[PDB]
Formats: structure tokens, sequence, C-alpha cells
RNA sequence: UGUCCCAACGUUGGGCCCGGUGAACUGUACAUUCCAGUGCGGAGUCUGGAGACACCCAGGGGGAAGCGAAGACCCUAUGGA
RNA sequence: AGGGAAACGUGAUUCAACCUGGGGCCCAUGAAAAGACGAGCAUAGUGUCCGUACCGAGAACCGACACAGGUGUCCAUGGCGGCGAAAGCCAAGGCCUGUCGGGAGCAACCAACGUUAGGGAAUUCGGCAAGUUAGUCCCGUACCUUCGGAAGAAGGGAUGCC
RNA sequence: GUCGGGUGAGAACCCCGACGGCCUAAUGGAUAAGGGUUCCUCAGCACUGCUGAUCAGCUGAGGGUUAGCCGGUCCUAAGUC
RNA sequence: GUGGAAGUCUGUUAGAGUUGGUGUCCUACAAUACCCUCUCGUGAUCUAUGUGUAGGGGUGAAAGGCCCAUCGAGUCCGGCA
RNA sequence: UAUGCCAGCUGGUGGAUUGCUCGGCUCAGGCGCUGAUGAAGGACGUGCCAAGCUGCGAUAAGCCAUGGGGAGCC
């Protein structure tokens, strides 16, 4: 049974997702839909998950863009791990 | 420091579309053996350039007016239009 | 000091080609060291960044001949490229002089001056291609 | 072009390989990548 | 127009890819037939005597 | 009407000299040749004479029956199509 | 709302796009299907999966090459010009990379090309090559003809500017 | 192209300014196929680059492609299985 | 006068092609290129993509043309030393 | 004595030769089927750093049991 969430994705761009619009990146399995990887990383970090924007990567594999809730903070989030 | 008139004459050996250029040649090497200076040591002021190039690359005024100046320790000079 | 890339931003962030932007001369230093577009917007405010205004063709040359060509000159034989078939065409003048022509007839005829039936007549021949100009037709009216 | 989302992986395993033989094989090996592509001088397979 | 270089330039046209069965980038994306292995053609894997010396 | 009589002058890019870069063709050997002869009768190399101090630059190509291609002609093969 | 340093216009002509009609042609007749309309409105929820960079060419494609070749589409309404989507010149935009330079009034010779007195095809297989003519308007136009044409026949005159 | 200047151990050809030019159905803008990371940044010049190189489509290391409404996906065409 | 037909004319519009120079090139920029001249340009027109026809078989307004630099019988491997 | 000829000397270039063998070649004996309980093969993953090979399969150079083995191993 393969996971949702591989790893976070932490580049410059990433964090500037985080600290300007609470979004978080991940590296994720390339078979998970937006749902499921929304899903996943409410019950993971137990945070509200809003929008989730994917791409298949020239890696091989899926980056996906999650905007947390108003009433979460990425930048504390991310801080934790 | 001098006023020198500099003859620009044998640029006209040079090919036509390129007498601008041999023109800021002609130049270095006049003030070069004029003021006793390495080429090297000379050094044109743009005013002198675009005097030259004032017609475009292929017309050359035949003459010019150039004010000199000669000094430094290694030895040098300075030129500009007049 | 290479400043390509702040070439491109600076003809970005002053929305021109890259062929227009200025950067000042005396300040290599410190436009090289403008790595984000925020750096270069400073740097234009600072006027060390600026754009060459563009260029737009005079019409000034262009315009006086209009004037002499409205007035009918310059339009001798020795100016004249296209036959004159091109510098006019015929079908399109002949749809000029019969709607004028027609219209003509037709304000004659809701006026009074002209019965159904002298119109129709004069209407058939204008058809006909009877009359040159309006003038003609109207010379034609007044027996 | 428009790329599968499987040719899509192969052309990222491809780029992956043509990276370089790690330093450390260097001097544990104690003294190439034989399959170093050029995307221009070389061709890749579909 | 020539048959050689001047001819060469028209050639953007993709037919033969990796194939699914074998890796063997011999797919013909058109035929959808492997002229490789014989997949899209035959269940069997493609296969001749010729491929090898007679005595061998 | 410079095709010609009959060729001239000029223009641009090469050519020439300098810095840098830097191949290929070809090479049995020897080789400064020329006039005659001889020889498988079409020789830089054999014979007799003549000429010939070495090396280098530029040139137009007389010769090396020049280089390039196991003659596309012709014939022959108990050959092919 | 946005955008602009600022002003943050008003009318007109000619009018690509787009809309809608009329006419003509065929021994030629110019797809199909899904779908949509027909068939109202509020509020809410859902809208997953794959592609998305960049080149697109005198260096990112094919041609063994950073090859003067080959390679589809749309920008067909930028200004002068003129019949013009022609030439030539110029904007917007792009470039100095159709990427080795330096030097000799820079010879011979070669590639492209300008000008040649008098003669004027004598040259050559052959006017090959080069040249002559040239746009537009007016006059005028033969043999022949399948009556369409030949025809821009030919020949003659005019041409700017104010 | 030229004159100044910038960077650098090093500059004809890397960057700035000026002057001088080239391209107008293209030498400009958007793209299809095809290529496949060539894109962006930093650090480099042994390799590649018709000379040089501090530059680069080159070398090293990182980073970059976000969609209910733009394509695909749906329909059927010649035709294929 | 209107009308606007045409395998109609002019036309480096786009686009297609190629008469001559027997020019340039001919270890090329190029295993078919370059320049000028020249021909077609509303149609038996040109063009993109998709699709079909396969080797004694296709395809051919017919040149033995064309079927991936290969054709009076493709290419590959095998028969085969 | 320049350009240069012949032979050698010192140093290159080159990789012959001699020596060496983790690979071949051939013979002999033994053995001999796998797959829908999804094979053989391929693709893509999988390592602290990991490009190639080998292994392995999201439990990814490995997990468990029994026996062997042994103070080293990755
Ligand atoms: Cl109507
Ligand atoms: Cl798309
Ligand atoms: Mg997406
Ligand atoms: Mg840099
Ligand atoms: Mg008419
Ligand atoms: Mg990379
Ligand atoms: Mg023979
Ligand atoms: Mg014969
Ligand atoms: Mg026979
Ligand atoms: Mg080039
Ligand atoms: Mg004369
Ligand atoms: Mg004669
Ligand atoms: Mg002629
Ligand atoms: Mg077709
Ligand atoms: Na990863
Ligand atoms: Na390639
Ligand atoms: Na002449
Ligand atoms: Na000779
Ligand atoms: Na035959
Ligand atoms: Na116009
Ligand atoms: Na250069
Ligand atoms: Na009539
Ligand atoms: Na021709
Ligand atoms: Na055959
Ligand atoms: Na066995
Ligand atoms: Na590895
Ligand atoms: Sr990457
Ligand atoms: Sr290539
Ligand atoms: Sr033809
Ligand atoms: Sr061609
Ligand atoms: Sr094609
Ligand atoms: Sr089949
Ligand atoms: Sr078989
Ligand atoms: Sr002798
Ligand atoms: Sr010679
Ligand atoms: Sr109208
Ligand atoms: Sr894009
Ligand atoms: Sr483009
Ligand atoms: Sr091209
Ligand atoms: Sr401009
Ligand atoms: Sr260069
Ligand atoms: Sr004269
Ligand atoms: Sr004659
Ligand atoms: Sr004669
Ligand atoms: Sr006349
Ligand atoms: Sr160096
Ligand atoms: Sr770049
Ligand atoms: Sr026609
Ligand atoms: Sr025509
Ligand atoms: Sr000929
Ligand atoms: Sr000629
Ligand atoms: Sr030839
Ligand atoms: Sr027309
Ligand atoms: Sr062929
Ligand atoms: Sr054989």
């Amino acid at each position: 049974s393969w996971d949702v969430i591989k790893h976070p994705h932490v580049t410059e761009k990433a964090m500037n997702d985080m600290d300007f619009q609470n979004k978080l990146q991940f590296a994720v399995d390339d078979r998970a839909s937006k749902g499921e990887v929304a899903d996943a990383v409410e019950e993971q970090y137990d945070v509200t998950v809003e929008q989730v924007n994917t791409q298949n990567t020239m890696d091989g594999e899926k980056k996906a863009v999650v905007r947390l809730s108003e009433d979460d903070d990425a930048q504390e989030v991310a801080s934790r791990i | 420091e001098r006023v020198v008139t500099i003859p620009l004459r044998d640029a006209r050996a040079e090919p036509n579309h390129k007498r601008a250029d041999k023109a800021m040649i002609l130049i270095r090497e006049h003030l070069a053996k004029h003021f006793s200076v390495d080429e090297d040591a000379v050094r044109l002021d743009p005013s002198i350039n675009e005097a030259a190039w004032a017609r475009g690359r292929a017309n050359t005024p035949s003459k010019i007016r150039v004010r000199a100046a000669r000094f430094e320790e290694e030895g040098e000079a300075i030129v500009e239009a007049e | 000091t290479d400043l390509s890339a702040q070439k491109r931003l600076a003809a970005d962030v002053l929305d021109v080609g890259k062929n227009r932007v200025w950067f000042n001369p005396e300040r290599q230093g410190d436009i090289a060291d403008a790595i984000t577009r925020e750096d270069v917007r400073e740097l234009v405010d600072e006027g060390a960044i600026q754009a060459k205004d563009k260029k737009g063709n005079s019409r000034g040359r262009a315009r006086e001949r209009q004037k002499k060509r409205a007035y009918g000159h310059q339009k001798g034989a020795g100016s004249r490229k296209g036959k004159a078939g091109a510098r006019q065409n015929s079908k399109e003048d002949w749809e000029s002089r019969i709607r004028a022509q027609r219209t003509k007839l037709r304000e004659l005829r809701d006026e009074g001056t002209l019965s159904s039936s002298q119109y129709r007549d004069l209407y058939d021949k204008a058809g006909g291609g009877e009359f040159d100009s309006v003038a003609d037709l109207e010379r034609y009216i007044d027996a | 072009g428009k790329k599968s989302k499987a040719t899509k992986k192969r052309l990222a395993k491809l780029d992956n390989q043509n990276s370089r033989v790690p330093a450390w094989v260097m001097l544990k090996t104690d003294r190439r990548n034989h399959k170093r592509r050029h995307w221009r001088r070389n061709d890749t397979d579909e | 127009t020539g048959a050689g270089t001047p001819s060469q330039g028209k050639k953007n046209t993709t037919t033969h890819t990796k194939c699914r069965r074998c890796g063997e980038k011999s797919y013909h994306t058109k035929k959808k037939v492997c002229s490789s292995c014989g997949f899209g053609k035959s269940a069997k894997r493609r296969d001749y005597e010729w491929q090898s010396k007679a005595g061998e």
C-alpha cells in the first residue's frame, strides 16, 4: 500500500508560498488525486485544507501546492517538522 | 597641449564602406607620432569618434582639427574635438 | 559586470522593448546588484534606469502633399502609376452616379414636381444610363 | 509535441541518468558516465 | 527537389515508439504493431530462425 | 550594345604580408634536368653528349603517357538480369 | 474595478473582424455524429484525471555539424509611396552571431560589378552574355481569323513644380 | 562596426553609454510537428564554439511547468482493429 | 450603358516551378547548394495533417518515373563460406 | 658552414614483444520443464550521499522461521 505524502517540497518558491499565501508544498505519490492529497494532509497535521493544485514534475513525481484555511498557519506547521 | 590639423586623405586607401574606421586609426597614429607617444597611450575622446562618423561609415571629413594634451609619468595623450 | 538580465527585467517593469531601456553608465555596480524586479523598480525611481522614447514618423511632408492633391495638384500624367480603372473603380463610380440620380428623382416625386409616370420615364432612362450626372438629369427635365 | 504522463516519466528518468558519477565513487574505486547523453548531439527513444 | 538532403527536412512524423510489451522503440504508433516483438499482431512473441546462422 | 575591332580605367570581395586556428588529396624507391638515341615500338632513372652552386617567395599550368574511378566502348565467359 | 506621470477627448471618413442579404455556376452538388435549443428561477455543493518550462530555426526540428538546404499555421489594416500584400525609405519590435582578426593606394590573377571614343554582330554553331524597350494618358493600329482574337500589333505625342 | 568605460590574472568579439549601421510576410509577435530540460539562478572554462573568451544552447550545483470555464478528455470522417 | 464570364491576360501578392547563363560551387554552405534571367499563379491549382495501396506487388497525364541519398524488380536478415 | 643525407646517443611518441590471466573455445558426466495460484520478458521505482551494474519491490541491496556459521558486518 503506497502512501500519499512523500515529503515536504522545500525550496525558495515553497517558502514564499508559505509566508505569503499560507500554502504548503509536498512531493506526493503521482497516483494520488487532489482530494486524496487534501485528506491526507488534514489527517497528518490536523489542519483544514482549502485548495490543492497539482503538477506531474519532470522528476517523475507529483508536486502538490496545498493552501490551508485562515484558521491554520503554514509557517508554524512546517516549522514543527 | 596644442591644436593640430589631421589630414585623413589616406583613408581613401581603404575600401569606401569602411573609411570611418581607417580614419580613427590615422588619427591615433598621427597623434602618437607628433606627440612622441605610443599609440596605445593615445586616448581619443568620443567627440572625435562622432566627428569622423558624422556622415556614416563611408563619408569621412577630409581633415579634422583636434586639441591634444601630453603628460603623466608613462607619457600619454588625451585628444578631443575643437 | 554583465547586466543583460537586468535589461530584460527593466524592459518588463518599464513595459518597453529591451532596446529602449537605458542604464546610467555611472551606476553599473548598483544595477549589477539588482537581483529582483523590486530592485529594478527601485533603481527606476532613482532614475538610474529609464526608458528611451519611441519615435513616430513625421507626417508633415505628407500633409502638405495631401493638401496639394486635395486641391487637384500633383496628379498630372507624370505622377500616375496605376491604370485609370485602378485610380477610380468604374462600377463603383456608376453606383455613386446612379444612386445620386435616383435620389434626385425620388425627391422630385414626393415633392410633387414629377408625376409618378414622368418619374418612371426618367427613372428607367437613368437606369439605361441616359444621364451623365445629376445636373445632366435636371437639365433634361427642364425640357 | 504533447507528452503523455508515461512519456514524461521516461523523459524524466533519462534526465536523471544524465548525471555524473559521484565524486566519492572515484575515491572508493580509486579511479566516466558511459551513458552521458546530450539533448542535441543525441536522440532518445520514442 | 532532391531525394537527399532537401527531402530529409520534411521528416517530422512519429511512427516507431517504445513498445509497452518489449521495451524496444519499435511500436509503430500508426499501425499499432511492434516490428520487434510482434505486439498488436500476435499473442506469440515475434521470432524467426533467420535471426541467426542456420546451424546455430 | 565592349560579342568583336582592342583593349583601358575604376568598384567590392579574395589573392599578398602579420596574429590565431588548422585539415585533405597523394607518397615503391631515387630524383637539378635538357637534346638525341635505345628499349615491350610514347624514358627525370638505360647509352652518348649538353647543361647543372644550395635554399626560399609569387605565378600561369608544358611534362610526370599527373590525381580521382579494377574501361560504361570492343571482345571473351558452355557469366547475370 | 482596473490602468495611467498627466490628460484621463469629441466628431467624421474609409471600414479587416464579426453580422445579414441579392445574384450567378455544375454531364462537378460541396460530411457525419455527439451535443444544444425547444424547456423558469433561489440558495448550496461538486467539477476529479492528463498536458502546461523552453526552442520553433542562417545554433534547440530533419539533413552525421551551432549545415546558405528542407520544414505547417495566424499576425494580409503600422507611416510615406503607388494600382498594389510591388520597389525603395521609415516606425513598433529585434539585431550587430547569415561570428576570426590585423596590414599593404592594396601588384599579377580570379569572383561579382561600374564607365568606355569611333565602328556596330565584323564576334559565335547560334546576339550565348550584356544591352535596347519600359509606368500612365491621348492619337493611331496591318496581314490573317474558328469573328473570340490578332492588339499593348506597328507608329506618333504627352508626363515636374508653383 | 567605432570611441570611451565596466569586470577580470587575461578582453576585437562578455557587459554599460554614445556614435554608426542591419531586418519590415521578417532578422519582429504567437504557435503545430518534432526535440526534451536546451528554460531560470549561482559558480566555472579541461570539453563543445570556424580565432579569443571572464561569454554560452558548453561543465558543476541547485531551482522552475499550479486550470470546472486553454487543450486533452466527448463525437463522429477517410479508415483501422 | 449595365453585367462580370474565363482550365483568360499582366503580376518575385501568397504560393508553386525552373528556360538560359552550359555563370558561382564542384575535399561544397549543400552526397543536387547559390545568384540573375525565366514559367505558373480561380484551377486537370497549390498546400498541411490524417488515411489507404507493398515487392514480380503497388503507384505511374508513361519518363522504366516513383515506392525513405537505393529500382529494367525496395530494404533487412537468412539460404551462404 | 646554412637547407640537408646516413648511422647512433639521450629524451619523447607508439604499444610490438616477453611474462601474467578474473574471459573464451571444446569435450565429458549429471540434470531437465515454466505459466491465469498471472510465467518468461520489459517498464518504473528502491541506497545517508548513488550515475552504471547487481539485488530487491511501496515491507523495495531487503522482512520472518529452522539449521549451519561466527566476531565481525553495512
Ligand atoms: Cl442586394
Ligand atoms: Cl495545449
Ligand atoms: Mg493540471
Ligand atoms: Mg554568468
Ligand atoms: Mg464595367
Ligand atoms: Mg538538472
Ligand atoms: Mg574494370
Ligand atoms: Mg554494351
Ligand atoms: Mg540472361
Ligand atoms: Mg551560423
Ligand atoms: Mg566604345
Ligand atoms: Mg568568323
Ligand atoms: Mg539572351
Ligand atoms: Mg496526405
Ligand atoms: Na523525491
Ligand atoms: Na535530440
Ligand atoms: Na565591359
Ligand atoms: Na604542369
Ligand atoms: Na537487365
Ligand atoms: Na499604404
Ligand atoms: Na566572435
Ligand atoms: Na453587353
Ligand atoms: Na533555370
Ligand atoms: Na521484388
Ligand atoms: Na538440469
Ligand atoms: Na548506484
Ligand atoms: Sr530536477
Ligand atoms: Sr542535428
Ligand atoms: Sr517534377
Ligand atoms: Sr532545395
Ligand atoms: Sr512532415
Ligand atoms: Sr492485429
Ligand atoms: Sr518464430
Ligand atoms: Sr646520364
Ligand atoms: Sr596556382
Ligand atoms: Sr460597407
Ligand atoms: Sr508558454
Ligand atoms: Sr517564434
Ligand atoms: Sr530557414
Ligand atoms: Sr526600431
Ligand atoms: Sr565566435
Ligand atoms: Sr563618370
Ligand atoms: Sr551575326
Ligand atoms: Sr557572321
Ligand atoms: Sr510609345
Ligand atoms: Sr585559460
Ligand atoms: Sr540561456
Ligand atoms: Sr490563368
Ligand atoms: Sr502570370
Ligand atoms: Sr544547359
Ligand atoms: Sr550573368
Ligand atoms: Sr553539381
Ligand atoms: Sr483576382
Ligand atoms: Sr530512392
Ligand atoms: Sr550470405
